[PDB]
């Protein structure tokens, strides 16, 4: 699985949740809907199929 | 509602519908219901009402 890193940005979490195009979209920790209003030291996108 | 949207219909829970059309309160006491009806509410050429 290849983990692209993301630090030093401002993150848009609205429009990946608003779009339809995502079978399931669930969420340990946190609330998807309020998402936009965390700030985060560092996230990783480890991506896969 | 359409159908693998059934399960948003649940308290405590997250989605398109549960927090903009119909949303349950955490304490809800009662039950829920869900027949799938692809005979009367649906038509060749797409019902949009």
């Amino acid at each position: 699985w290849n983990r692209k890193r993301i630090s030093n940005c401002v993150a848009d979490y609205s429009v990946l949740y608003n779009s339809a195009s995502f079978s399931t979209f669930k969420c340990y920790g946190v609330s998807p809907t309020k998402l936009n209003d965390l700030c985060f030291t560092n996230v990783y996108a480890d991506s896969f199929v | 509602i359409r159908g693998d949207e059934v399960r948003q219909i649940a308290p405590g829970q997250t989605g398109k519908i549960a927090d903009y059309n119909y949303k349950l309160p955490c304490d809800f006491t009662g039950c829920v219901i869900a027949w799938n009806s692809n005979n009367l509410d649906s038509k060749v050429g797409g019902n949009y009402n």
